């Protein structure tokens, strides 16, 4: 009864992309924008900001 | 935590509803007071329908009572339905009285717990 | 009328005599359960005398 | 184990029949063990209700033609003769009720069922007994057992009457909550 | 305990079930927890206080988004069919009273006279409840089948389906009217009345006033939809059905004519005093307004929105009136 | 006193009203159901027997 | 009584004909719906219920059980020990459908972690583990291994409590209270049944006899918090055809071609229509002869 038309947004990622003050993340430039000397990455690694 | 005296205004229905809702769903009230209010509600809900059902049965009998049956419909219906009205009002009154008395006891307990009475202290 | 007054007196007398039995629900959080507890009553002696 | 006192050595016929019925309704005892007991009970009822009918002609042919019977018939009023006949017939019927071979067979079958229950549920068979209501007799309990058997084996075993098979949830008693507390009263 | 309590326990249990919340009692019956918080008594009462309205909403949704159920429809219309089933007979008698013989049998030509005529036979099969089974069957039939075959449909489609089903089941309505207006007990039952009608007059005798019945049914369906929607034009629709009421009274007169129960025949029914063409209008309107048909299946979008909004407004009372506005949630 | 004790059979009270799990309860292990056991009131050293009876003579 | 007999026979024939027409239309509609459902299942396009959906299932959220019924759903979580048995026949063999709670989400609402180990709030849904014969019901083990736990995720950043579900997929969580094992299941969401005396579906709660699934009663007895979601609908686990006897594993999980069928079936409706048509034809023939 209380759930009637209460959650009209489900994909939080879409809203974050559309409203956050950041450059578009769909640009293909980031694939080879810079060059780095890294290797031996046998497992997925994530970058933490700051 | 409210005016006292003959000249003061008795509790209104809206005030009672607000106070009972506050006692039920407020965070400053204690678990014992909340349980008292809940027990009041659950144990008082019965009379409201018990009185109505008893009144319905009694009115059904009175409609066929020896004189009511032979009386004309104009007054027969009223005479037969009067017991239903009496029982319904009795049930509603007793339900409200029990619920409000226990809610007022809970309110007193809350007032003593939070020291909001000008002449109550340990 | 005598029957009515008798019922009223009996109801008040029953309330007064039931006062001394202090029954209260206690909620134990470890089991999350309400249990009845019986205890004595402490009150001003004037109330007991009346 | 002749010298061993069984848990139900003191139980009466009513208590034994009530225990059998309670076990069957609680499904401790399956429907496959009833038919012999039911047949024995029906035979016992038939014999009990038919004994006087067969006995009275025999008494007329042999006992009532004896010397003392003829003396009573001839030298005393017809009322007293009828009273004597009724009294002797009643005494014979009571003796039959006490020492009927069919009654003994029914008791033996009940004993077999009680032994099966004891083997199945250990000493807890005593827990199947309760304060039986007064005036409810062993015949009544046997009738109730037969009625439950017929209801469970009839066409309405799942439409109008509960099914014999048990669908109780599978839980652990050592951890599942209980409806009653040992000393206090729960809400 | 062995001869009274076993027979008295069911009555007390039924009384308690009627006078107590079954869902709340069931929730409180199960005590303890299996490993999840919120199974305590305090939470269950809090949950049930909202589950009342939640169950109301769920039942309404089921009556709308699921196939209609005869038990649900009867529960919705219990008052109109269970306790006040003699008002239908009294209204029919009042409508047909112009061409009946009751005015010569200690009854006036008014609603009070119709009530007295109905009650002179008592409360049972020959009195107040006469024809109650026929009315219940007709309701469990034509309206129920119409709901089944026109669930969630527009006004036009609903009217068409209801008209078709009323035409199909019309003879039952005629037999019910004859049983209602049989004051001297000429007919022993519905089958006997139908057999007598067929034997005396042709099968067409059972289809008298079908067109006016269908027109009045269409008007009543329109009024029901308007009142369910709640628009202010519900009063205009009430006036329209009041104006169409003479169609209903003519239908009843035609059904009750051409028989020993009436003083007039089919030809004479048309040429009856026009001053009695609104016999029972106010009683009929009052009865229908107080005990209207609660056909949730035919409720339109506006009615569903109204019901949901009312339920939400009722649900909005479960917050603390003195809740403090906190900077941090 | 042990005969007067009623908490021994308290476990059966729940199932006397709730039959749903009565079969599961009966499927438990029998330790002291409808039985009395008196602990050794005298010191006894007899390797032949692993348990001794101390039930009242009467 | 010739007229009375004729009238009664005509009424019976008319009612029977209307019933036959209604049953025929219902049979056609049900056959079309069943064919569409079979095609949808064969398409093999399941929906993964994870994230916020795991805590608030979409069908419960939008009250769209009608639209979501007969849809393949992939869920993740841990089962509860308790099991529920409902009498039912599969392939003409007597047996019991087995239902188990499946905790799809967990919420922790205790801030005094170091003082009290408050129990969490578990949001769960009933899932049908399969069907077992009556004689083999005792073979079902409490808290049995339904499906092997899903392999731990390769990503290291996923070893945290999910913002929505709250689960931690770490095989060996450093916090004992946070430890939990997750398993993946695939099933079909099914609508809860209802009492039906005519269909021989009667439940005796006190005697522990169940013939129709009562989600509300099951949730109440198992003491589950997510009672409304449980009552909304339940899932029927579906596994690819194993094509083996699997001795010992008596509870047979449902398959796309052998999942439990609804009470209302095209075969039943066709049988009812045939009976009504035969009765109406007999009545009409009798009327014509008379
Ligand atoms: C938990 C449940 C507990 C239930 C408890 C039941 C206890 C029963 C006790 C019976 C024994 C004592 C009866 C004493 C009666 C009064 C004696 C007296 O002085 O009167 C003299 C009086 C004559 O007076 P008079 O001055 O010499 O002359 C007056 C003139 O004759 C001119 O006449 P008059 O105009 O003056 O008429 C006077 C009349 C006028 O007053 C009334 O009209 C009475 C109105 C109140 C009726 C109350 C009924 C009982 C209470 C309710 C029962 C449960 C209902 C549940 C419904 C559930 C629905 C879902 O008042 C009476 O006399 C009172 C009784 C009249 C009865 C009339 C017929 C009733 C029919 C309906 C009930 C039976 C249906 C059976 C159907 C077939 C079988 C299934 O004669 C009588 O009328 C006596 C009748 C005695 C026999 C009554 C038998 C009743 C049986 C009821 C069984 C239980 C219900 C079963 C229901 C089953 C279906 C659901
Ligand atoms: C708590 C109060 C309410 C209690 C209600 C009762 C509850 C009882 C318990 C429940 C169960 C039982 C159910 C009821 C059983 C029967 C009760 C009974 O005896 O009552 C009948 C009883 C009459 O029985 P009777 O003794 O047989 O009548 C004497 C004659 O036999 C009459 O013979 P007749 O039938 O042949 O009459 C001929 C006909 C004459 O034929 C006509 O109709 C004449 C037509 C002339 C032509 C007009 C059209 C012209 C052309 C069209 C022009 C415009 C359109 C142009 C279009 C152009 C394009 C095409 O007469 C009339 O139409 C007028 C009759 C009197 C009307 C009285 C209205 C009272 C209003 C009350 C105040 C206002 C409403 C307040 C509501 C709220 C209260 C809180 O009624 C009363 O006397 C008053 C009853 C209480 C009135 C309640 C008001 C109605 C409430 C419900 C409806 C909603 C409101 C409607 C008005 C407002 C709309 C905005
Ligand atoms: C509750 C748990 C269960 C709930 C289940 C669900 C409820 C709904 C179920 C509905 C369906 C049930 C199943 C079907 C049953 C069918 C029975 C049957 O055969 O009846 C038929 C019916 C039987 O006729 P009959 O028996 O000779 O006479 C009827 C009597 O007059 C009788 O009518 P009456 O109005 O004069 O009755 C007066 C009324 C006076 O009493 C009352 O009104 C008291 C009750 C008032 C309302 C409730 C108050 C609160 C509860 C009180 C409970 C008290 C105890 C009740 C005990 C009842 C019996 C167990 O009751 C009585 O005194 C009855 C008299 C006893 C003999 C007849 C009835 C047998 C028992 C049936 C019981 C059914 C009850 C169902 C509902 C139960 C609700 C609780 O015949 C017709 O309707 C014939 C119609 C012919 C029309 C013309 C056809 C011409 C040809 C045209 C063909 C079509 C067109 C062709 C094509 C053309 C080209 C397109
Ligand atoms: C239905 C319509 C038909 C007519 C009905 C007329 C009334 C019929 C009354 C029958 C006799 C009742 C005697 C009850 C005695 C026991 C009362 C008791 O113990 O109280 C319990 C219950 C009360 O229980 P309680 O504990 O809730 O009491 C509440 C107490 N107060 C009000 C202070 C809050 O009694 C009642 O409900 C009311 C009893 C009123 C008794 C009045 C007696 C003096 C007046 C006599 C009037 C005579 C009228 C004559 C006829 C006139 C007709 C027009």
């Amino acid at each position: 009864l209380s759930l009637i038309n209460q959650y009209k947004s489900l994909n939080l990622s879409s809203s974050i992309k559309h409203n956050a003050p950041f450059i578009n993340r769909d640009l293909y430039v980031f694939d080879d924008l810079f060059s780095y000397n890294l290797g031996d990455i046998t497992t997925k690694k994530s970058l933490f900001n700051d | 935590m409210e005016p006292f005296g003959t000249d003061e205004r008795n509790w209104t229905h809206e005030e009672k509803d607000i106070i009972t809702r506050f006692l039920k769903y407020d965070k400053h009230v204690n678990l014992k007071t909340a349980e008292m209010v809940y027990s009041a509600e659950v144990e008082s809900a019965y009379f409201g329908k018990a009185g109505a059902l008893a009144g319905g049965v009694i009115s059904a009998l009175f409609f066929n009572f020896p004189i009511v049956r032979n009386l004309p419909i104009i007054r027969r219906s009223v005479i037969g339905v009067l017991p239903f009205l009496y029982c319904y009002t009795w049930g509603k009154n007793t339900q409200e009285e029990l619920r409000w008395l226990k809610t007022f006891a809970a309110y007193q307990r809350f007032v003593v717990y939070h020291g909001q009475h000008c002449k109550l202290w340990v | 009328l005598l029957l009515y007054i008798l019922w009223l007196e009996f109801y008040q007398f029953y309330h007064i005599l039931s006062f001394y039995g202090n029954i209260n629900w206690a909620f134990d959080y470890d089991e999350y359960i309400w249990t009845l507890e019986l205890d004595t009553r402490r009150t001003r002696l004037a109330n007991n005398y009346i | 184990n002749n010298l061993r006192l069984k848990p139900w050595f003191h139980w009466t016929d009513e208590e034994r029949s009530h225990a059998i019925f309670s076990a069957y309704e609680k499904r401790i005892l399956k429907s496959e063990d009833l038919p012999s007991f039911l047949r024995a009970n029906r035979i016992n009822n038939v014999s009990t209700w038919v004994f006087p009918l067969i006995a009275l002609p025999l008494f007329n042919q042999s006992i009532f033609k004896l010397g003392f019977a003829q003396r009573i018939l001839l030298t005393r009023p017809a009322i007293e003769w009828h009273c004597f006949k009724i009294a002797t017939v009643a005494a014979s019927w009571l003796a039959w009720l006490n020492f009927s071979p069919f009654y003994r067979k029914l008791e033996n079958e009940k004993e077999y069922l009680l032994d099966t229950l004891e083997s199945r549920i250990g000493i807890n068979v005593l827990d199947l007994n309760d304060a039986l209501p007064r005036w409810t007799t062993s015949q009544e309990y046997n009738r109730r057992t037969q009625q439950l058997y017929n209801q469970r084996n009839g066409f309405f075993a799942g439409l109008l009457y509960p099914q014999e098979e048990s669908s109780r949830p599978l839980v652990d008693i050592a951890s599942f909550p209980k409806n009653l507390h040992k000393e206090k009263l729960t809400k | 305990a062995n001869f009274v309590i076993p027979y008295l326990k069911p009555v007390a249990d039924f009384w308690n079930s009627l006078c107590i919340d079954q869902h709340q009692d069931s929730l409180f019956q199960f005590k303890g927890q299996t490993g999840s918080l919120g199974t305590d008594w305090t939470s269950k009462y809090l949950r049930s206080e909202q589950d009342v309205y939640n169950h109301k909403y769920l039942q309404y949704h089921k009556r709308v988004h699921e196939a209609p159920e005869l038990t649900d429809v009867i529960s919705d219309n219990v008052y109109r069919l269970t306790l006040f089933a003699g008002v239908e007979r009294v209204l029919s008698v009042r409508q047909a009273q112009a061409i009946l013989k009751t005015q010569f049998a200690g009854a006036t030509e008014n609603i009070s006279g119709a009530f007295q005529t109905v009650l002179n036979g008592g409360i049972f099969r020959r009195g107040y409840f006469r024809g109650a089974l026929l009315n219940l069957l007709q309701f469990c039939g034509a309206p129920y089948q119409s709901l089944i075959w026109s669930r969630n449909s527009g006004i036009t489609n609903q009217v068409i389906v209801s008209s078709i089903f009323e035409a199909f089941f019309y003879p039952l309505d005629t037999v019910k009217t004859l049983i209602y207006n049989d004051v001297q007990g000429k007919y022993k039952g519905a089958f006997h009345c139908a057999s007598q009608v067929v034997q005396n007059a042709g099968w067409s005798r059972l289809y008298a006033g079908i067109f006016q019945k269908l027109i009045f049914n269409s008007a009543l369906i329109f009024h029901l939809n308007q009142v369910w929607d709640g628009s202010s034009q519900q009063w205009a629709s009430l006036a329209l059905v009041a104006a169409a009421y003479p169609l209903l009274v003519l239908k009843t007169r035609f059904q009750v004519a051409g028989t020993p129960l009436a003083l007039a025949t089919s030809n004479e029914v048309l040429k009856v005093n026009r001053k009695t063409l609104y016999a029972g209008l106010v009683p009929y309107l009052i009865f229908n307004t107080l005990f209207a048909y609660e056909f949730a299946a035919w409720h339109s979008s506006t009615a569903q929105e109204r019901v949901i909004g009312g339920l939400q407004n009722a649900m909005k009372q479960f917050s603390s009136p003195a809740a403090e506005q906190v900077w941090s949630s | 006193f042990p005969f007067l004790e009623k908490m021994k059979y308290n476990q059966y009270k729940e199932y006397k009203n709730d039959y749903l799990f009565y079969l599961d309860f009966l499927k438990k292990e029998i330790t002291d159901d409808h039985s009395f056991f008196w602990k050794a009131r005298k010191v006894i050293k007899l390797p032949q027997y692993s348990v001794f009876s101390f039930v009242p003579l009467k | 009584s010739n007229v009375t007999g004729k009238v009664a026979l005509a009424t019976l024939g008319a009612l029977t004909g209307y019933g036959a027409f209604y049953h025929y239309n219902q049979y056609l509609n049900l056959s079309a719906r069943w064919q569409q459902i079979q095609e949808n299942i064969a398409k093999d396009q399941p929906f993964d219920v994870d994230g916020f959906d795991a805590k608030v299932y979409p069908w419960v959220r939008e009250n769209n059980v009608n639209d979501w019924e007969y849809k393949l759903v992939k869920m993740r979580g841990y089962f509860k020990d308790q099991r529920f048995f409902v009498r039912r026949k599969r392939d003409g063999k007597e047996g019991f459908l087995v239902f188990a709670p499946f905790v799809t989400a967990v919420e922790r609402v205790n801030h005094r972690l170091k003082q009290k180990d408050l129990l969490p709030v578990e949001y769960s849904v009933f899932v049908n583990l399969g069907w077992v014969p009556v004689e083999n019901k005792k073979d079902v083990e409490l808290g049995g291994e339904v499906c092997p736990p899903m392999d731990a995720p390769t990503d290291s950043t996923l070893f945290v409590n999910d913002t929505f579900t709250g689960f931690n997929p770490d095989p060996a969580n450093p916090e004992d209270t946070e430890q939990v094992t997750l398993t993946e299941i695939t099933g079909i969401v099914r609508r809860g049944e209802q009492q039906d005396i005519l269909a021989r579906r009667r439940n005796w709660n006190k005697e522990g006899i169940y013939n129709w699934v009562d989600l509300d009663y099951m949730g109440k007895i198992f003491r589950l918090f997510n009672l409304d979601a449980i009552n909304t609908a339940y899932i029927e686990r579906v596994v690819p055809s194993f094509e083996e006897g699997e001795e010992g594993l008596y509870p047979i999980p449902a398959t796309k071609d052998t999942f439990e069928r609804p009470l209302n079936t095209p075969e039943r409706h066709s049988t009812f229509f045939n009976f009504y048509a035969a009765t109406s034809a007999l009545s009409f023939i009798s009327m014509l002869l008379l």
